[PDB]
């Protein structure tokens, strides 16, 4: 159904909402999502900023999320990949 | 005895950026079917796993599994001699003190040869990927880039929520 990014900090708060969809002209700008379970997870911005560096390696980013383990972020190469496992915050 | 030819040095330079700014040292495992490399940050909350197959190179030949681990801030300095559009080659031997980095481009004029001295790192290799995750999604990497960059302004702490 819905993917929701939320930063709620000192000076204020910000909120981005995206929906899964299929694209016609550029199918590589589509937003894919399969949801077995609702997730609700907080991550350090510090680290996501190191992670996003891999944008310069692949068009798409593949995210796997779980309450049981570290989240996985993946940028695929032509015959290869670069993965980032990041543990969410306890509280 | 390793020889691996990236068709454009840009690629490898870009891959090292993924480790730098978040990790210091790293073992690079070279085997018949390509290169893999793993690193864990200081606080141990971030793992970086790299895999590059044979098909990502121009030429590639490795007739013997060889670990060459190295300081990344040292390695990136050599990568600054990069050009991005130069044909980069990596050379090693049976048990190497140094990896050899070899740049070339379109005119036969410019072949530079660099050499980085290797180190001993203890390989505590980690397989932490689960079978099943609660949710999986994929979107443009540039789009993700912005969301993180943006929300990083407001807080040290971004919260992802799928329902």
């Amino acid at each position: 159904e819905t993917i929701k990014f939320v930063a709620d900090g000192d000076i204020g708060s910000g909120s981005v909402i995206i929906k899964p969809f299929v694209d016609m002209e550029h199918p590589e700008t589509s937003i894919k999502l399969e949801m077995d379970q609702p997730v609700d997870l907080t991550f350090g911005a510090k680290y996501l900023l190191d992670i996003i560096k891999g944008s310069s390696l692949s068009d798409r980013v593949g995210i796997r999320l779980s309450s049981e383990a570290p989240a996985l972020f993946q940028f695929d190469l032509k015959s290869g990949f670069l993965q980032f496992f990041l543990a969410p915050k306890f509280n | 005895m390793l020889e691996a030819k990236f068709e454009e040095a840009s690629l490898f330079k870009r891959i090292i950026d993924g480790f730098k700014d978040c990790v210091q040292l790293v073992n690079f495992q070279c085997k018949e079917d390509g290169i893999i490399a793993q690193a864990v940050d200081d606080s141990r909350v971030l793992l970086v796993s790299l895999e590059i197959g044979v098909e990502a190179f121009q030429e590639y030949r490795c007739d013997h599994p060889v670990t060459l681990g190295m300081d990344l801030t040292s390695l990136s300095k050599i990568l600054r001699c990069g050009n991005n559009t130069d044909t980069l080659t990596l050379i090693a031997d049976n048990t190497p003190d140094s990896i050899i980095l070899l740049f070339e481009d379109t005119k036969k004029d410019r072949i530079a040869e660099y050499s980085l001295k290797l180190m001993d790192i203890d390989a505590d290799f980690l397989k932490i990927e689960e079978l099943q995750y609660d949710s999986t999604l994929s979107l443009p990497s540039s789009e993700f880039s912005k969301i993180v960059r943006d929300l990083s302004q407001l807080s040290d702490s971004i919260n992802i929520m799928i329902t």
